[PDB]
């Protein structure tokens, strides 16, 4: 609707208690995605390892105690604060806040702290930047208003409404950099409500850079967030070791009952024991922390290494989908070599002679003038110049009849397939020009890796 | 608990110099029924909104109260609070004032501009408005200064009674009052005045004096609140120093391999000024081949090291254009660190010399 919360009642004292209403603070698409199974899912000894390594807190002690202490001193005391969380994308920022709210929910049932409402608002999970006001008003009040009516309703509710008929609201501002607009009106309104007395709103902002309010936001929004900021340090090499071992605690160094007929494994017919080498975990967690320290990257390396070992185990036996399996360091090293490799070098080495001649002609023009901007008319003149080098010899004239006449006397001497092929591959560039002679051609890839492919032919 | 009420915390402390100047503007506009506009500026943190909200909540058709004149009289004064940033359009600021003054039982009229708002205040009663943050009313020079110029002319002509008190952020001109920032002695009095309702004070007189001078009001509240959460998580004079230190260091947190690439990034920007990511990778490879130490890295993995310096706050990567003949869009690399601290951390290991 269009009527805000300021016109719902008559006066301030006329507003009843919102906690006794069967509509405030939250007071059908899981049945269509179900089907009957007419077979049997054969799970091998490597199926349980991949499922436990998925993304669905021993390395976070000081960060978990700082967020829990900031909310415990505001919910019980009936106050409002702002918690800032910044760090590398993939260090357990949202999981740490989710564990704090989950721990506070168990303490509220023990008649220790007052009841609160957890609201999860994600900036990247919204189409429009102004859609965050409709989601917050629907989870607190329960109505469905527009972006203009929900903005004025939250201001009137977080100010004139007293604390005796209110309730604590914990809002997790996921993806803080996604709600950054031009007018900076949504970011300022979400931080100004925490500075009010009759608010009782807990805002936990989660971003990716510590200098976000000092670069995008101004001095007015930065003064409302707070000087104390929690920096989420990335995981090192000794912290990622216990992460993988915790997910595979009951699976590592354990015996299984793998069947020799189908290949079904039963966690406690052969007694196949699954053991993962400790050296493969140290060499994998050290490479992840040396790049960015992503928590999901450390779990994807062990999952990819187990997938490669499962492919060779099923192919050598002939199982299907329907003595001791040891994952060595070769499967882990092959999982990290498929990503760090560069397929641009091997791509130019498998091209045809027409595609290889266009790259060799472009590199030769750069060593003569040195401008990194050769026109299309210069490449055509340089290609014909290399053909007429040894035209009197019979060994070179065999290719001139195909590149200019295709082995036909009726076809005249020619002057598009290899040009547009390198453009879509992200290797060659071409400016928007209607002419086919003065159109400059630039290289997108490096120059050192381009000369290695021409010498390999 | 005394630690729960301390973290949660009509004359404001350290503001008697500006409180009397604000009340003096209303002594000549309500008593004489004259329209005038007021302008209040100052940096954020001077307590401008807390000063205006305290006057309305003390000494002050819906929204009707009574104001006490210095000589002793009674008048119908209507005071409202309307924020400029809490609106949808800056041109629709005249409609919000009508909804905050006219009663809901009467007919609701539509206001378009000045001609529809001046006729309503002609029969009437002192209408007091508090327009917070008037700097956002401009349309981001002729068409920009339109809402401010229209609202200033509405509170200048006679025959009506409309006052305007705005709080901006740092012959018919408004009275400009610059809000002075709080110093060391000004921030110390507000702390004792705000925490005067508490029975026991667990703070030390020497700890508040350090936080008051180092923060020179919103920044001081975050410092005192952080000391309570830290002390309660581990179980004074040293409690105030831990809040300013917990919120050369960015270099020691990196590895030896990341320091070699970082040393070559600033080296390429000195002999070539403007450089890109493609040119910085070629300079780093040719610099480590003469020394024959450490294995080189491919161009695909070169961006992984630069991403660590960008997240920590040492290398800024932007998107600009070129200056030569091929002026195309390319990714340029830049830094934002000091040269004094850079030539002092890598020299302590005594293992690299030509790379600096
Ligand atoms: N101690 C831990 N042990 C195991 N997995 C962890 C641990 N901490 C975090 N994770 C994993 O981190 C993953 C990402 O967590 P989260 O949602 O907080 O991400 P983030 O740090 O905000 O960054 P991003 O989601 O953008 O990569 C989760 O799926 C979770 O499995
Ligand atoms: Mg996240
Ligand atoms: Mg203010």
């Amino acid at each position: 609707k269009y009527t805000p919360f300021s016109k719902r009642f008559k006066s301030i004292a006329a507003i009843p208690d919102l906690t006794s209403l069967p509509e405030f603070y939250g007071n059908r698409f899981e049945n269509k995605l179900k089907t009957t199974q007419k077979h049997q899912i054969v799970e091998t000894i490597f199926s349980k390892v991949k499922k436990q390594l998925n993304s669905s807190l021993p390395a976070r002690e000081n960060e978990f105690a700082s967020i829990y202490l900031s909310a415990y001193s505001a919910i019980e005391s009936d106050s409002a604060t702002t918690i800032y969380v910044a760090g590398t994308p993939g260090v357990g920022k949202t999981l740490t806040v989710r564990e704090v709210v989950k721990e506070l929910l168990s303490s509220s049932a023990q008649r220790e702290i007052p009841d609160f409402l957890y609201v999860e608002i994600n900036g990247l999970k919204m189409v429009k930047p102004t859609d965050c006001y409709e989601t917050l008003w629907n989870k607190v009040s329960g109505e469905r208003l527009t972006w203009a009516a929900s903005m004025e309703s939250l201001e009137f509710y977080f100010k004139r409404v007293p604390k005796n008929k209110k309730k604590t609201i914990v809002v997790l501002l996921d993806e803080l950099d996604a709600m950054v607009t031009k007018s900076q009106d949504i970011m300022y309104n979400f931080f100004n409500w925490t500075t009010y007395e009759n608010a009782k709103l807990i805002v936990i902002a989660v971003a990716n850079t510590m200098d976000l309010p000092e670069r995008q936001l101004g001095n007015k929004i930065t003064s409302r967030i707070g000087f104390t900021r929690i920096m989420f340090t990335g995981y090192t090499h000794e912290e990622l070791k216990n992460i993988i071992d915790l997910r595979l605690k009951g699976l590592n160094d354990s015996f299984f009952y793998v069947d020799t007929k189908t290949g079904n494994a039963i966690l406690i017919v052969r007694k196949v024991r699954l053991r993962m080498s400790a050296d493969a975990i140290e060499i994998a967690s050290r490479k992840v922390a040396s790049v960015s320290g992503d928590a999901r990257r450390a779990l994807k390396v062990c999952k990819r290494a187990a997938e490669i070992a499962e492919k060779h185990y099923m192919a050598k036996h002939g199982y299907g989908y329907d003595g001791v399996q040891t994952v060595h360091i070769t499967h882990v090293m092959k999982a990290l070599n498929e990503t760090l490799n560069s397929h641009v070098i091997t791509f130019m080495t498998r091209l045809s002679f027409t595609a290889k001649l266009f790259i060799y002609a472009l590199l030769n023009l750069m060593k003569k003038n040195g401008s990194q901007e050769q026109e299309l008319g210069d490449i055509v003149d340089e290609i014909k110049l290399l053909i007429e080098v040894n035209g009197s010899n019979k060994f070179v004239m065999e290719i001139a009849k195909t590149l200019f006449q295709q082995g036909s006397d009726n076809i005249s001497e020619q002057l598009d397939f290899v040009l547009n092929q390198l453009l879509d591959a992200g290797i060659l560039f071409k400016q928007t020009m209607k002419n086919d002679r003065i159109c400059c051609v630039k290289l997108n890839i490096s120059v050192e890796e381009a000369k290695r492919a021409m010498n390999e032919d | 608990s005394i630690f729960l009420r301390t973290k949660a915390l009509g004359a404001l402390p350290a503001r008697t110099a500006e409180y009397e100047q604000v009340m003096n503007f209303l002594a000549k506009a309500i008593s004489e029924h004259r329209s005038d506009s007021l302008y209040i500026t100052g940096p954020p943190g001077t307590g401008k909104t807390a000063q205006l909200d305290m006057i309305i909540r003390q000494k002050f058709l819906q929204n009707l109260s009574w104001f006490e004149l210095p000589d002793g009289r009674l008048e119908s004064v209507a005071v409202t609070s309307i924020n400029c940033i809490s609106l949808g359009e800056p041109s629709s600021i005249f409609q919000k004032i009508f909804d905050s003054f006219q009663d809901l039982n009467g007919p609701t009229l539509q206001i378009k501009n000045m001609q529809h708002l001046q006729k309503f205040l002609e029969p009437y009663t002192t209408f007091v408005v508090v327009l917070d943050e008037m700097d956002r009313l401009l349309h981001a020079e002729t068409q920009s200064v339109r809402t401010i110029l229209e609202l200033f002319l509405l509170a200048k002509l006679p025959t009506v009674s409309f006052v305007l008190i705005g709080m901006a952020n740092s012959g018919l001109l408004p009275q400009t009052i610059v809000f002075q920032p709080y110093t060391a002695e000004q921030m110390y009095e507000i702390v004792i005045q705000k925490m005067s309702s508490l029975p026991t004070i667990i703070f030390q007189p020497m700890a508040i004096k350090f936080a008051a001078k180092k923060c020179a009001l919103r920044k001081l509240f975050d410092v005192l609140r952080g000391s309570i959460e830290i002390y309660e998580l581990e179980k004074g004079l040293n409690y105030i120093a831990k809040v300013f230190s917990k919120f050369r260091t960015r270099i020691a947190k990196l590895n030896i391999q990341q320091k070699l690439i970082l040393c070559t990034i600033i080296q390429s920007l000195k002999l070539n000024s403007d450089a890109t990511i493609d040119e910085s990778f070629d300079h780093y490879i040719k610099a480590i081949t003469k020394t024959d130490t450490l294995a080189p890295l491919q161009r695909n993995e070169f961006l992984e090291i630069c991403t660590i310096l960008e997240t920590c706050g040492l290398v800024s990567i932007k998107k600009t254009k070129c200056k030569g003949k091929t002026k195309r869009f390319v990714d340029k690399i830049d830094v934002d660190l000091d040269m004094r601290e850079f030539y002092d951390e890598m020299t302590k290991i005594s293992i690299l010399k030509p790379f600096l």
